[PDB]
């Protein structure tokens, strides 16, 4: 007969509550776990991987050109290739990668985030591209010497086939990705004047979510 | 180069291990790569059912575990452009596209000739195909590498399980960059396939 | 670092299933699924193989909402063992399915069913036969609810059940779906394909 | 390695009973005994001697169901002491006799037996004269219910017993019982005799 | 006064539960416990001991003649005996022994089983016997020699009047024992041209079973 | 050899002890086995209840305990061919078979001439004769061994108990294979059985 | 605020039970033990 | 398919222009390459 008092909060079910429960089938044991590969620990380690965005997800585009930015050679220089914003919870290109997927259970996000950009192109045909990477708040770029004095990788096809493009910081007025046409698309004769680029994002070591919440992808 | 190990792991010991010429490299029939292509999908232990000592293994075993190194490699020029996607998918279920239809044999376990996607954006199984990177994956791209290899572990939640009944994984090439050629140039290009299964294991020598 | 991880992940308890009883049918069952409603489906599929100890209580109310104080039996039934049929029948008295007297009165019923699948992981993505791929190694078992009296009464019961995860591992992580769901396979819509992401005015626009 | 032994084997609870209240006879009462319920029957004869303590949760109800708090007396008779015999007889008022005095919106009550055979452990299969064979070592008391009042209500009760072993210890292992049970005694019918393997075409058919 | 809420799961009855109740009788000893022999402590120690399958169970046949499997001298070579499947839970042949009644108790069950065979005929009389065990997935074998390549015993009546088959692994299509004429059943003047096999079943140190169930005998 | 140990137990000492001439070897009258014999049964108390200094002390004495060492011997030709089980079954109650008949004192304690079993597929008892290798048992085979030992202790939920109206243990033997035979030989051949119990303990010297 | 689900067999007043009531006079001790010769500890000593 | 699985070497172009194939063993029905 020890004193005790109902404090308030009991005769609720609080669906939150990390609180035990009697087991049904009690001093049953299950399964004895076998080594499976694979093993996940936290959604940052499905957050780090590379996933393909979708930056021609335009009108009037099928389902796998949706997934490709399309470079000519009848395209001049100084000009923009594609562009998109930085910050995977709105919807837009990163509505298809996994690190724009996963952030949409959450309510907050904060890390630095990785772009990849793989040319899909012929051996014999070469090119330059300036990517640049306009910080959050600023207006997208109009002109390329614009894009170039901030945040920008120079690329080359024949050196290098595929870039990455840190992003330094961003959290949940975006920040804008620009894809410029430096010098052109260079083509030998009997080769497609038709090239295409994938981009792929992911996340860092850097990248935290807090308060999770309900999509409404469904 | 090009060595990718599969979530880190690799094919393993824990029944019969012969490892003689089991373990030999099976090679599939070539895939012609062409223009209007949507890419192929292989469930594995389908695929070996009738090649040679690891078909007559696995149609009369009833149990098996095994790896699996794989090499895919696309035989193109440097005029030709294109990417390939190759990634193998644990419990690669497809599924039907009715608006309920239940696919096919033909579908579901298309044997060593393989099936192809027919939507392959959303991989025949309602997820897009974007974010199937997250799968252990390789990209083939025709102005830089040909070969993509990927060692595959035993992926199970039992250590063994029959060989003809269930798909360990399944093996999807997907042109996600339409091949593009001028005139005059071969306008289907082949992918080849070698299958190596390390550390197998067989038991229960059914007739 | 400790909100991203597998176990706060999937730890919330949420509606898992309705279930109606009338007392003129008397009684009604409820086949313990995940894939129920759409939001924790589009969960569980983002992984291949689960293993976790899932809490059920069980929120039941009157029509109007008012409770006067009828007992209630909230039976358990394994996989395996047969089903209640009738109000009256034979399988509520048997002392190997577990079950929770509780009041429409007393607090909701709790219980915890342990990981019991006779593999040694849980997976809804089975390749294979046993779109079909049903695999019959995770049905968790039942639930039947009726109320106990010696002459049945006629209170009309609605009941809602919450589940919750914990202790769970996974393994094997897969692409999150984007295609509508069409409630065990993954049948899509051949025609009606949903974009991943909407469209936009032209691809030189940010925004 | 837990599930297989004998006090995992026995320990669940399971309805022994049924007693029906009127109050117009006013009382019921119940004596104790396993056999009544030939599934648990069937688990106890399967072993010579058992030595365990019983734990008793009566689950009342009212016809319709709903339950006014009416007070409620659970008299624990063991054998030897003689049982009530109307409602207001002075067996009630013994207090050698345990009693348990809950409501009916109170939760069930719950109360344990220990082992207090003469013997050192029961035995269902008594061989000899004290079929007949029946031994006054296993009675194990008697239950009894009221409602207690100044005045006889009108209320009408159905009482459900559900009963517990466990610390059980079992000795002398014999077989289970194949032929229709006939409740004390091990008759059966000596026509009607049901073969424990049901009939099939051939001996030469493995199906 | 201690503050404490009453948790979500209280003033319920769970079936399941291992939990104390109060004693009628506190204080109160039981009488103290003597040494009884056969003490069991587990259904496993029931399972691994012999006993008779039913693997006549087919019609027209009285109440002991069911144990039985009948062999004959009228029978030729090559030639089935008898066959039964290996599973214990599924009604059949292990309907009528011990480890397939604690098995129907139980919902799953996983280990080796031993199947023995024990020979009544004369002493004068002799033959031979193929045990054969089809393992799970294959159909009843149609020829001696193909149920001769697998797992087999070759009995000799004149050397061993009883016979054991440890089959490997059994669980929960189920795996098929036959008995094969191999020879012939010979027999001397004077003596019975018919005798009788009983098959009796038992499980090994490899049987664990899980998850309770009420069986469907009664 | 065929020495067999009852629960690996033996007859022990803790009364008067005699062990003199009541531990002799008392052999029963022969069974005569024939084709068309169904089994007997013998309560041991009851079987040596008349058998010189035996029945003297079991008859004049309120308490007894002792083993038990066995001897069944079937005395076969090699043209015999024919199997029996000779068991042992702690409190062997026999029961009625009626479809409630109450036994009668020539079946429940049939003497040293035994009885035998009406319905040997059931045991007289319900269970089937199957699985009642379960007791201490042992196989003669006319082909293989003529004699069975069976040592069996003292079994009993109490020290001592009366050797008049309680029997300790039944001792079966059962043709589970049917005795078949040529032209001229013995029609009906014998089974033969010896007692010698071990350890004898007596108190209680009534007149 | 500490976990505590109500588990069967509250609300009852079980007649046997060895429970622990609270005082109706807390604090108040009883008259001293003084030495009365013929105690008993047992039925046994009464039976004997 | 067939040739497949015996002995055999696969041969690639681009890589390699000329390839060896060791025969284990012949004598004086021949063997086929």
């Amino acid at each position: 007969g020890i004193p005790a008092e109902l404090r308030p909060g009991t005769n609720q079910f609080l669906t939150t509550d990390d609180d035990t429960a009697a087991p049904i089938l009690p001093g049953f044991t299950p399964t004895p776990t076998i080594h499976i590969p694979g093993e996940v620990h936290s959604l940052l380690e499905l957050c780090r991987v590379e996933t393909i965005l979708e930056v021609n997800n335009t009108t009037e585009a099928t389902g796998l050109t949706r997934l490709l930015i399309p470079v000519s050679s009848q395209n001049k220089a100084d000009e923009l290739c594609a562009a998109f914003m930085v910050d995977p919870g709105r919807i837009g290109p990163w509505q298809s990668t996994l690190v724009g997927q996963i952030c949409r259970y959450y309510t907050q996000w904060s890390g630095s985030l990785k772009v990849t950009f793989m040319f899909t192109g012929s051996f014999m045909a070469t090119g330059k591209m300036l990517v640049a990477y306009s910080p959050p708040g600023s207006a997208q770029p109009a002109n390329r010497e614009t894009a170039m004095l901030g945040t920008h990788v120079i690329w080359d096809f024949g050196l290098q086939s595929s870039v990455s493009l840190v992003i330094p910081w961003i959290s949940n007025t975006a920040g804008v990705v620009t894809l410029w046409y430096q010098t052109n698309y260079v083509v030998p004769p009997e080769t497609p004047g038709e090239a295409y680029i994938i981009a792929m994002g992911a996340a860092q070591d850097n990248f935290t979510l807090k308060i999770c919440k309900d999509t409404d992808e469904v | 180069a090009n060595i990718v190990l599969a979530y880190g792991e690799w094919p393993e010991y824990c029944p019969t291990r012969p490892d003689v010429s089991v373990n030999r490299f099976y090679t599939l029939d070539s895939k012609m790569w062409q223009e209007n292509s949507t890419g192929w999908y292989w469930k594995f232990p389908d695929v070996l059912n009738k090649t040679g000592v690891f078909g007559q293994n696995a149609q009369f075993h009833y149990l098996y575990r095994s790896g699996f190194c794989l090499h895919v490699q696309c035989n193109a020029s440097k005029f030709h452009q294109g990417a390939l996607l190759v990634a193998v998918i644990p419990e690669f279920v497809i599924a039907g596209r009715g608006s309920a239809p239940h696919p096919g044999f033909t579908t579901t376990f298309p044997g060593t000739t393989g099936a192809t996607f027919h939507d392959p954006y959303v991989l025949d199984s309602g997820v897009p195909l974007s974010q199937a990177l997250i799968y252990p994956h390789q990209w083939i791209n025709l102005r830089t590498n040909n070969c993509a290899t990927v060692i595959v572990p035993y992926i199970n939640a039992v250590p063994f399980d029959s060989a003809i009944n269930h798909s360990n994984f399944g093996l999807i090439v997907i042109p996600v960059s339409p091949l593009k050629y001028s005139s005059g140039a071969t306008t289907a290009i082949p992918i080849t396939i070698t299958i190596a299964p390390l550390n197998s294991e067989f038991g229960g020598l059914r007739q | 670092v400790l909100e991203t991880t597998i176990n706060h992940f999937f730890s919330r308890s949420g509606l898992v299933g309705v279930v109606n009883l009338t007392d003129g049918t008397g009684y009604a069952t409820w086949d313990i699924d995940i894939m129920g409603f759409v939001q924790l489906r589009r969960k569980c599929e983002m992984f291949t193989y689960m293993r976790f100890n899932a809490e059920f209580t069980f929120v039941t109310t009157t029509k109007n909402g008012e409770a006067r104080p009828y007992m209630l039996q909230y039976m358990y039934v394994p996989p395996g063992a047969p089903k209640p049929t009738g109000r009256d029948a034979f399988q509520w008295q048997t002392a190997t399915n577990p079950s929770v007297f509780v009041k429409l009165t007393d607090p909701p019923a709790q219980v915890s069913v342990p990981f019991m699948s006779p593999a040694s992981a849980y997976q809804w993505f089975y390749d294979g036969y046993p779109t079909y791929g049903l695999c019959p190694n995770n049905m968790m078992g039942t639930f039947a609810v009726r109320v106990v009296s010696r002459e049945a009464s006629q209170l009309k019961l609605q009941t809602r059940v919450y589940m919750k995860l914990k202790h769970v591992r996974a393994w094997v992580p897969r692409p999150i779906r984007s295609q509508p769901y069409l409630k065990n396979f993954p049948n899509y819509d051949s025609s009606k394909i949903t974009n991943s992401a909407r469209d936009r005015s032209s691809i030189k626009q940010a925004n």
